[PDB]
């Protein structure tokens, strides 16, 4: 019994791993929204420049 | 209408996308911990049998 | 953790002594109650052919 609930133990938290990669992915996906609008702001300032 | 400027509505859309990931990243924190207390009672949990 | 798990099944499915041989019982030692370890003689199988 002592063995079987290691085993359970061990596989709850590599599930928890698993889920942690989702939770990176979002934050991955904030920084590309930052990273968009940064651009965007730029483009609009090269005719005005020239 | 054409009333307010364009990068006033692109900054709004930006911020609610941003939202939406953040909220993405807080459900998938709960996600995660969630994965422990699968076991519905307290008294079942891997960690008390040991 | 299935290692481990494993080597627990073993060990409880261990606790049914058996006999390698087709033989005869000759010089029974052991009585209910015992309390033996894995060098104490238990009994003897004798084979009636070779």
């Amino acid at each position: 019994e002592k063995a079987k609930t290691a085993l359970a133990s061990s596989v709850r938290q590599t599930h928890q791993l698993m889920i942690n990669s989702k939770q990176l992915q979002a934050n991955i996906e904030v920084q590309k929204i930052a990273l968009a609008k940064a651009q965007s702001d730029y483009n609009r300032r090269v005719p005005l420049g020239n | 209408a054409n009333l307010i400027g364009r990068e006033e509505l692109q900054h709004a859309r930006d911020a609610v996308t941003s939202a939406q990931a953040q909220l993405d990243v807080a459900i998938q924190q709960y996600n995660a911990n969630q994965a422990m207390i699968l076991g519905t009672k307290l008294e079942d949990q891997p960690a008390v049998q040991q | 953790a299935a290692t481990e798990v494993r080597n627990a099944w073993l060990a409880l499915e261990r606790t049914r002594i058996i006999s390698p041989m087709t033989g005869y019982v000759s010089r029974r030692a052991v009585q209910p109650g015992a309390q033996i370890s894995p060098t104490t003689p238990l009994m003897a199988v004798v084979p009636a052919t070779n």
